C-alpha cells in the first residue's frame, strides 16, 4: 500500500558538488562520536575476550610451575 | 462408493512403487558385497618390553597391547567398581595376569 | 579535461576502446614495474646468478 | 548516416577486445 | 514497580538513554511501532486521524533522511522534541481488547496475517 | 496507460521479472554497509561453484589417488594453485561473510515479524553450508580429513537403537574408507546447487516485505531503486572483499588451516591435535562442553532449535538495538561469547578450558532464553515511560 | 500559521541552501564536473 | 621421472629404521607448524637430555621433537657434504641450505604467487578508490538534498 | 474483495506461485495425449539426476579404474544393476520422449508466433541434452567411449587457424586420456543442473501465452485448470511410460546399446563398427554424407541454424496440420526421412548407403527450405477459395 | 552367461512382478482420468451460432 | 474430532513406519 506524503525536496546535480573532500571533514568530531556512543559496547565485547584469555594464560603458567620439580 | 474401491486398488501400487524406488536408493549406500567380504581374519603377535605398547592392525581398526608391571596391576586393582560408569574388574577384561589386549578405538566417536 | 572529453568520451564505442586500451597498457605497465621492484629487492638470489650454473660434473 | 559509423566504431572495439583477451603477438 | 522511573533509578537511566536516542532522530517511541510487525498495529493506525498518521509518516521520513546522511537533528530542534508523547498505545490497547472479546465468544477474527 | 507501443526494454516481458526484482526493487535509503553482506555471500557461493567445477576436472575421488591429485593440481596444472587456494580460502571467506551477515540480523532484529520465514530459510542455508564445507574438507584425504570424517559420521551412534546402523550406512562399511570418500564427493557436487535454490527462495521471502533498516522502522516513505544506488554501494564492498580475499590467497594461503592435512591419511595413528576448520570450532566447543555422548549431540541440535524458534518468541515491538539498550548490551556479550567458544574449540580438552567451555556454552544458550523475557517485560515500556 | 511545505510551494527561492555535511557544492554557475 | 625412493614400501622403511618411518619430505615444511623453522631447529638441535631424563637405546634426544626421543640420528655432522661453489659446509650452513631446498619443494609456486599478489592488491586498491568515488558521485544527489516537512515534534 | 481473512491455503503467499503456475493454470480443454510428453521429459530428467547422483557415489573417473568401477556397481553394489540400467536406459527414454515432443511441435506448428522463444529455448535444451548424453557415454571408458570421444573432440580441427589448438585444449594433452575423462565427468555432473534451469525457463516462456492446441486456434473460450484434468491425463502417460521403461530395464537392458562398450578401451586397436548411441545416429549420418571434413561440420551446425530459424520465417496464418494438407504430407515425409537417416547412420560407409545418406540429408534440409515458400503461397488461400 | 550377468534371475523376477503391478495401475489410472473427465466429456453445450 | 483425528494419524504414521521399515524380527 502506497504512503501519502507531502514534502518539498531540493536536489543539486552530482556534477556540481565536491565528491571526496567530505570524507576527512571534521575528522576529530567523527572519532569523538564513535568513541562516545560506543565505549560501553566496546567494553562488553573486549573485556570478556581479554579477561578470559588472560586467566587461561595465568592458569597454565601456575599449573606448569606446580608440576616442575 | 464403487469408485473409491477402484481408486484404492491403484493406490496400493502407487505406494508400493514409491517404497521400492526410495528403498533401492537408500540400500545402494549400504556396505557393498566386497566390503562385507573383508570382515573376518585373525593374526599372530610377538612380544614387547615391560611398560610400553605397540599398536597392531586389523580391518581398519588398531588393537592395543600393554603388558603390565607389578605396581601397574596394583594400581589397576584398586579402583572402586561402583564409582566406574561401566562397572568391570580388571580380571574380567584380561585373559592373562599382565598381558592387556584391547581394541584401541575410543568408544566416543 | 573537456578537450579529452571531446575526443574520447563523446561516443561510447570510442570510450569502450579507451577502456580496453587502458586495461591492456595499464596492465603491462604494472607488470614491468612490479618485476623491476622484485629484481631490485632480490639482487643475487636469482637462478641466472648461480655462480656454478652449468658446471655440475 | 550514423549507423555505419556506430558499426565501424563497434568493430574497432571488437577488434581491440579480441587482440586484448587473446594476445597473439607471438603468432603475428 | 521496578519498571517505573520515579522509583527505580536504573529505569530512570533506561528512560534517559532511550529518550536521548529518539531525540537525536526526531522520533517518538510510538514511531518505532511498525504496521508490518503486527496486524493489531496496522488496525490501530488505520483508526487514528489522518493528521496523526501524517505527522508520524513525516517524522519517519525525516529520521530516515538523517540516518541516510549520518547526521542528527540540529540541537535547536532536539530541544523541542517530545520522544514519549504518546499517540498510539491507547488505541492499540482498545484494538487488542476487542480482539480478545471476539475470541472469548468464538467469533471469527476481523483480520488475519497472511502466511508468508 | 495503454501499452500499444514498446517503451524501455527493461519493462518488456523479456526482462520485466529481472527489472522489477533487481533494477527497480525499492530499498530503504538508509541502509548501511552491513547490508552488503548478502550479496557478498552470493558472490562467495558463485566463486566456490566456479572454481570447484574446474578443480573437479583434475581431482580423483579415490583413497589411492585423492591426495596426489590435489598435489598434482598445485604442481602441474597451469594456475592450479590459484584454483585450489581460491576454493580452500573461499570457503573461509564464505563463512566470514555469512557470519557477519547473521550477526547483522541479530543486532537489528531482522528475524522478527514479518520476516520470520526469511530467517528460517537462512537457518536451513547455514545447515546446508556446514554439511557442504565439511564433506568438501574430507576430499583432499589428509590426516585432518580422515579423522574429521570419522567422528562426524560417528555422531549418529548417539542414538541408542539404530545409531550403529546409521553410522555404518553412512560409511558404506565398517570404517571410513573409499566408500565414504566416493559418496562424499558426489554429495559435495550436488549440495552447492541445492544451496543456490535455497538462497533464491531466501531472497524471494525477503522481497515479500522488503529489507529491514538500521532504525528498524517502517520505511515505505523513503525508498530508492536498488540500481544504481545499492549496486554501487555493494560494488565498494565487492572490491574491498577482493582485496581482503587476495591477501589471504597470495600472501597467507595456509594460515587458515592446519598443517596436518598435508600428511596423507593414516588410519592407524591419530594426530595429537585433531580439530575442524575454524568456522566449525564454536560448534566443536559446545559439543565437548557436555561430558555425555547423547548430551553433546543433543546440544548441537538445540543450537539450531534455538535459532529456529527465535523469530517466534513473543517480543516487544521495537526491532533495532539502537533503541534497545539492554538487548544491545546482550548482543555484544553474545558476540564475545561466540568468539570465546571458537577459541576454546581450538584448545586441548583439559583444565581450565573445560570449565570455560561449559560457562561459554551456558551463556550462549542464556542469550536465547533471556531474549523472550526482554520483549515480554519491555512490552510495558510505553505505559511506564511517559512524556 | 502556514505549514513550511505550503510556504515553499508558494514562494520559489533562488537562494537554495543544500545539506553540506557530506558534500560541499562548487560555487554556483561553475562548469559541470562531468 | 620422479626422484627415486630409498625403500620399496613403508614396511621396508620401518624395518630399516627400527620400526620408525622416515616421512616423505616433499611437503614437510607445509606439514608441520612453523615448519621451516622447525626443520632447521630440529636438525641443528641434537644435544644432551636434561638431568633425570634417559633415552631408550636406538633413540636420540632432540628437544624440538615432541616427546624428546627421535629415531633419526644426528645426520648433519660438520663437512658431511662438499659444496660445488666453495661454501664451508658447517652443520648450520647445510641446515640452512636443506631447508631452502625443502621449502621450495613444498611451495614451488611461491615466486609466481608473490609477484601476482603485489600486482593485483595494488590494482584492486586503485579500483577501491574509484569504487568509493563512483558510489559517492551517485549518492551525492541524495546525501546533499534538502528535505522540507511540516512536522516539528 | 478485501483479503482481511485467510481463504484457501493455496491462495496464501506461501503457495500462490505454485497455485498459479502449476495447479490453476488455464489449459486448452482439447489437448491430446501428444501434449503429455513435456512432463514425461521432465520426469526423465529427474530420474537421470537421481540415479546419476547415487551412481556417482560408486564411480571412479580414472582411466585405470573407470571401467572396473562400473563393473563394481553392476556386481557389488546392492541394487547397483538397477541404478545403472535405469540410467543407461533412462538416457534412451529421455531422447524418445523428447523426439516425440519435438515432432508434436512440428506437426501442430507449435513454434509459430507467439511462441518463437519457446521453440528457441527448446533447441538450446536439445543441444545441452546431446552434450550431456555424449560425455556421459564416455564415463564407462569402454571401446566406444574412447573412440566416440576421439572423433567428436576432433570436430574442432575443421577450423583452419585454431582448430588444432581447440582440439588439444579440449583433450588436455595430445590424445584422449585421463585428463579428458576427468574433465568430462565434472561437466557431466554440472550440465544436468543447467538443463534443469533451461527447462524452467522453457516452461516459464510457454506460460506467457499458454499451450497451443490440436486445432491451432484461439483457445481462451474453452480453457480449464491443469489440476486435476491434465494431472490425471499426464498420470496415465506416466504409468504407461513406467511400463515401457520397465520392459527395457528388466528384460532388454542391453539391446539399446552396443556390446563393444563392454570391452575396456584400447587406444591401439580400433573397433570395425564405431557408432554412437542410436539417438545421435541421424546427426551422425548427416555428418558422414558430406565428403569433406569442414563441410560435414558446417552441415551439422546448419541443422541447428535451420531449427532455430523455423519460427521466424514469414508464414501463413494457419497453424495445425489438420487444416494444412500439403504441410501435413510434407511432415510425414520428414519423419520417414528422419527414421531413414538414423538407420543409414548405423550402416557402414559403402554403396548404396553413401548415396542414400546424401539424398536423405538433402530431403531433410528441403523441409526447411520449402516450408517458408509454402507460407508465402498460402497467405493468398482465403482470397482464392471464396464462398 | 552367468559370469557376465549374475543378476539375471533377480532382475527377471522383478520384471514380472512390477510389470504386472504397473499394468494394474494403468487400469486404475485410465479409470481415474475418464472418471474425472466424464463431467466434461458428456456435457451439452448450447450456443447461438450456426455457421 | 481433534483427539480422534490425532490418534488416527498417529496410527497411520505408525503403520507407515512398520511398512517402510520392516523390522520383522525386532519384536524381541
Ligand atoms: C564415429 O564418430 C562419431 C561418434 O563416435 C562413435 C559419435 O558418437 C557421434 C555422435 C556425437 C554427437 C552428436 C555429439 C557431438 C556434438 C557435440 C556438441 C559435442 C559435445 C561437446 C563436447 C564434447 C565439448 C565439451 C565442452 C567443453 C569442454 C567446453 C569447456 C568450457 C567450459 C566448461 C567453460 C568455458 C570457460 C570460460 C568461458 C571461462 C569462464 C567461465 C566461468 C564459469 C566463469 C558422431 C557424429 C560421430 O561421428
Ligand atoms: C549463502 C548464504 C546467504 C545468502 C546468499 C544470503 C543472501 C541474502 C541477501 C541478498 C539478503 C538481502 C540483502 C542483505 O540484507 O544483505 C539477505 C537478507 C537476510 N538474510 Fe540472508 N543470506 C544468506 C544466509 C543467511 C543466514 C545464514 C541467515 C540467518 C541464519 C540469513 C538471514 C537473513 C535475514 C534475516 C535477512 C534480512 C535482513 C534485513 O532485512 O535486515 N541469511 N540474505
Ligand atoms: C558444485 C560446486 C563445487 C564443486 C564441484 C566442488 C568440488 C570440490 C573439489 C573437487 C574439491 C577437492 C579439491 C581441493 O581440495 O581443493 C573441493 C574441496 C573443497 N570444497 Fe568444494 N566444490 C564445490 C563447492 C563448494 C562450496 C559451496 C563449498 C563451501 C561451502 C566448498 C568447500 C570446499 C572445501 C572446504 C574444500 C576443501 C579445501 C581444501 O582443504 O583443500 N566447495 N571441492
Ligand atoms: C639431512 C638429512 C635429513 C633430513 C633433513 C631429514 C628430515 C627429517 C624430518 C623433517 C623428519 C620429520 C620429524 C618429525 O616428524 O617431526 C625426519 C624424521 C625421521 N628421519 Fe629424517 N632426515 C634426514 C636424514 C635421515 C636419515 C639419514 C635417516 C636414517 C638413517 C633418517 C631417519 C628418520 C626417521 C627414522 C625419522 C622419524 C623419527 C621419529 O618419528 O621418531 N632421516 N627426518
Ligand atoms: C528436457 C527437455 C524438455 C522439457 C522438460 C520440456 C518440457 C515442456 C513442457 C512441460 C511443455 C508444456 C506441456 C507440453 O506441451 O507437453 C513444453 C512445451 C513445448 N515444448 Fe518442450 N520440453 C523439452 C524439450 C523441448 C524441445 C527440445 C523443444 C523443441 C526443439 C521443445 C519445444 C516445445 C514447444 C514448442 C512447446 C509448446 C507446445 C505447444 O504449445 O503445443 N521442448 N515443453
Ligand atoms: C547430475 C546428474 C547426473 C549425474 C551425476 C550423472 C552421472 C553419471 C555417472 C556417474 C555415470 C557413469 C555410471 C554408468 O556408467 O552408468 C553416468 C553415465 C551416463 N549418463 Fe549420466 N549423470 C547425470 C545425468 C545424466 C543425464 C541428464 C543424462 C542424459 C542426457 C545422462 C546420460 C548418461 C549416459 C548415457 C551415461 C552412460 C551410460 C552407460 O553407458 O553406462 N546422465 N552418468
Ligand atoms: C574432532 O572432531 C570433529 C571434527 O573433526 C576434526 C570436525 O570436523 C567437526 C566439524 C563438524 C561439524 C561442525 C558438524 C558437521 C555437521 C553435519 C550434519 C555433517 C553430517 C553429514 C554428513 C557426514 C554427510 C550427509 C550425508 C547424507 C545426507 C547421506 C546421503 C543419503 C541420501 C541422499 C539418501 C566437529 C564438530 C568435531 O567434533
Ligand atoms: C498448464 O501448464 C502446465 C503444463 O503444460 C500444459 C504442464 O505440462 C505441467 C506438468 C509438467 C511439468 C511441470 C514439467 C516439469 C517442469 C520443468 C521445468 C521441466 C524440468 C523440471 C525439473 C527437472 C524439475 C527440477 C526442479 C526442482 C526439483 C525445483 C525444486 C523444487 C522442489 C524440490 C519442490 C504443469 C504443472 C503445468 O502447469
Ligand atoms: C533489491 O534487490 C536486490 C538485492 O536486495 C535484496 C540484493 O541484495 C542483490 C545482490 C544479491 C543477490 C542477488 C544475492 C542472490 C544470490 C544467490 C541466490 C546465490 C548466488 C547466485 C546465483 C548462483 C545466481 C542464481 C540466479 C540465476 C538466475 C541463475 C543463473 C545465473 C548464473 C548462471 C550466473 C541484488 C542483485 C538485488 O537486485
Ligand atoms: S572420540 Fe575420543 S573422546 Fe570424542
Amino acid at each position: 500500500q502506497p504512503v501519502k506524503l507531502k514534502a518539498v525536496v531540493y536536489a543539486l546535480s552530482p556534477f556540481q558538488q565536491k565528491i571526496m573532500t567530505g570524507l576527512w571533514k571534521d575528522l576529530p568530531e567523527k572519532i569523538h562520536h564513535k568513541v562516545s556512543e560506543n565505549w560501553i559496547s566496546a567494553t562488553l565485547l573486549v573485556t570478556p575476550v581479554v579477561g578470559t584469555y588472560w586467566y587461561a594464560q595465568y592458569f597454565k603458567e601456575q599449573e606448569k610451575l606446580e608440576h616442575r620439580f | 462408493a464403487f469408485a473409491y474401491f477402484v481408486l484404492s486398488g491403484g493406490r496400493f501400487v502407487y505406494a508400493s512403487v514409491l517404497r521400492l524406488l526410495v528403498l533401492k536408493l537408500i540400500v545402494s549406500m549400504s556396505a557393498s558385497k566386497d566390503v562385507l567380504a573383508l570382515a573376518s581374519l585373525e593374526v599372530d603377535l610377538g612380544s614387547i618390553e615391560p611398560g610400553t605398547t605397540v599398536t597392531v592392525k586389523w580391518r581398519g581398526k588398531p588393537v592395543f597391547i600393554r603388558r603390565r608391571t607389578e605396581d601397574d596391576i596394583k594400581l589397576a586393582n584398586s579402583v572402586d567398581v561402583g564409582s566406574l560408569r561401566d562397572p568391570q574388574e580388571d580380571s574380567v577384561r584380561v585373559k592373562n595376569p599382565e598381558w592387556l589386549v584391547v581394541v584401541g578405538v575410543c568408544t566416543h566417536l | 579535461f573537456e578537450g579529452f572529453y571531446k575526443l574520447i568520451m563523446r561516443r561510447n564505442s570510442v570510450y569502450v576502446t579507451f577502456i580496453i586500451a587502458g586495461a591492456f597498457f595499464g596492465e603491462r605497465a604494472v607488470d614491468y614495474g612490479v618485476h623491476k621492484l622484485w629484481e631490485r629487492n632480490n639482487v643475487g638470489k636469482r637462478y641466472e646468478d648461480i655462480s656454478v650454473l652449468g658446471q655440475r660434473p | 548516416t550514423i549507423d555505419i559509423q556506430a558499426a565501424a566504431g563497434w568493430g574497432i572495439a571488437a577488434a581491440a577486445g579480441a587482440i586484448w583477451v587473446v594476445q597473439p603477438f607471438g603468432w603475428i | 514497580r521496578l519498571v517505573d522511573p520515579r522509583k527505580n533509578f536504573l529505569a530512570r537511566m533506561h528512560m534517559k538513554s532511550v529518550s536521548n536516542r529518539l531525540r537525536r532522530y526526531g522520533l517518538r517511541y510510538d514511531d518505532l511501532y511498525d504496521p508490518l510487525y503486527d496486524l493489531d498495529i496496522k488496525e490501530a493506525l488505520n483508526r487514528l486521524p489522518r493528521e496523526i498518521v501524517d505527522a508520524r509518516n513525516q517524522r519517519l521520513m525525516r529520521a530516515m533522511d538523517l540516518s541516510m546522511k549520518h547526521e542528527y537533528l540540529p540541537d535547536n530542534l532536539q530541544a523541542v522534541q517530545t520522544p514519549f508523547r504518546s499517540y498510539l498505545q491507547d488505541m492499540l490497547a482498545l484494538v487488542k481488547r476487542e480482539r480478545a472479546e471476539r475470541e472469548a465468544l468464538g467469533a471469527l477474527p476481523l483480520y488475519q496475517r497472511t502466511i508468508p | 496507460t495503454i501499452r500499444n507501443q514498446r517503451f524501455s526494454l527493461l519493462k518488456q516481458p523479456i526482462s520485466s521479472t529481472l527489472n522489477q526484482h533487481l533494477v527497480d526493487y525499492p530499498t530503504p535509503s538508509n541502509l548501511s554497509y552491513w547490508w552488503g553482506f548478502g550479496s557478498l555471500a552470493g558472490i562467495c557461493l558463485v566463486i566456490q561453484i566456479v572454481t570447484g567445477v574446474f578443480l573437479a576436472m583434475h581431482y580423483t575421488p579415490h583413497v589411492d589417488l585423492a591426495f596426489n591429485s590435489v598435489e598434482h593440481i598445485m604442481r602441474d596444472v597451469e594456475g592450479g594453485w590459484l584454483l585450489r587456494y581460491m576454493h580452500a580460502n573461499g570457503a573461509s571467506m564464505f563463512f566470514i561473510v555469512v557470519y557477519l551477515h547473521i550477526f547483522r540480523g541479530l543486532y537489528y532484529a531482522s528475524y522478527s515479524s514479518p520476516r520470520e520465514f526469511v530467517w528460517c530459510l537462512g537457518v536451513v542455508i547455514f545447515l546446508l553450508m556446514i554439511v557442504t564445507a565439511f564433506i568438501g574438507y574430507v576430499l583432499p584425504w589428509g590426516q585432518m580429513s580422515f579423522w574429521g570424517a570419522t567422528v562426524i559420521t560417528s555422531l549418529a551412534s548417539a542414538i541408542p537403537v539404530v545409531g550403529d546402523t546409521i553410522v555404518t550406512w553412512l560409511w558404506g562399511g565398517f570404517s571410513v574408507d573409499n566408500a565414504t570418500l566416493n559418496r562424499f564427493f558426489s554429495l559435495h557436487y550436488l549440495l552447492p546447487f541445492i544451496l543456490v535454490g535455497a538462497s533464491l527462495l531466501h531472497l524471494a521471502a525477503l522481497h515479500q516485505y522488503g529489507s529491514n533498516n538500521p532504525l528498524g522502522v517502517h520505511s515505505e516513505m523513503d525508498k530508492i531503486a536498488f540500481y544504481p544506488y545499492f549496486y554501487v554501494k555493494d560494488l565498494v564492498g565487492w572490491v574491498a572483499f577482493a582485496i581482503f580475499f587476495s591477501i589471504w590467497i597470495f600472501y597467507a594461503p595456509n594460515v587458515l588451516g592446519h598443517p596436518d592435512n598435508y600428511i596423507p591419511a593414516n588410519p592407524m595413528s591419530t594426530p595429537p591435535h585433531i580439530v575442524p576448520e575454524w568456522y566449525f570450532l564454536p560448534i566443536y566447543a559446545i559439543l565437548r562442553s557436555i561430558p555425555d555422548k547423547a548430551g553433546g549431540v543433543a546440544a548441537i541440535a538445540l543450537v539450531f532449535i534455538c535459532l529456529l524458534a527465535l523469530p517466534f518468541f513473543k517480543s516487544m515491538y521495537v526491532r533495532s538495538s539502537s533503541f534497545r539498550p539492554i538487548y544491545q548490551g546482550m548482543f555484544w556479550l553474545l558476540l564475545a561469547d561466540c568468539l570465546l567458544l571458537g577459541w576454546i574449540g581450538c584448545q586441548p580438552v583439559e583444565a581450565p578450558f573445560v570449565t570455560i567451555g561449559q560457562i561459554s556454552s551456558l551463556v550462549f544458550f542464556l542469550f536465547f532464553a533471556i531474549t523472550p523475557i526482554l520483549g515480554r517485560v519491555g512490552r510495558g515500556i510505553p505505559n511506564s515511560y511517559t512524556d | 500559521e502556514v505549514p513550511a511545505t505550503v510556504e515553499a510551494v508558494k514562494t520559489p527561492n533562488s537562494k537554495i541552501v543544500y545539506d553540506d555535511h557530506n558534500h560541499e557544492r562548487y560555487p554556483p554557475g561553475d562548469p559541470s564536473k562531468r | 621421472d620422479r626422484l627415486p625412493e630409498p625403500y620399496s614400501n613403508e614396511s621396508a622403511a620401518r624395518f630399516a629404521n627400527g620400526g620408525a618411518y622416515p616421512p616423505d619430505l616433499s611437503l614437510v615444511t607445509k606439514a608441520r607448524h612453523n615448519g621451516q623453522n622447525y626443520v632447521f631447529a630440529l636438525l641443528t638441535g641434537y644435544r644432551d637430555p636434561p638431568a633425570g631424563i634417559s633415552i631408550r637405546e636406538g633413540l636420540h634426544y632432540n628437544p624440538y621433537f615432541p616427546g624428546g626421543a627421535i629415531a633419526m640420528p644426528k645426520m648433519l655432522n660438520d663437512e658431511a657434504v662438499e659444496y660445488e661453489d666453495g661454501t664451508p659446509a658447517t652443520e648450520a650452513q647445510m641446515g640452512k641450505d636443506v631447508v631452502s631446498f625443502l621449502s621450495w619443494a613444498a611451495e614451488p609456486e611461491m615466486e609466481e604467487r608473490k609477484l601476482m599478489g603485489f600486482k593485483w592488491i595494488f590494482l584492486l586498491s586503485l579500483a577501491l578508490l574509484q569504487a568509493a568515488y563512483y558510489r559517492r558521485l551517485k549518492w551525492s544527489v541524495l546525501k546533499s538534498r534538502k528535505l522540507v516537512l511540516d512536522v516539528v515534534n
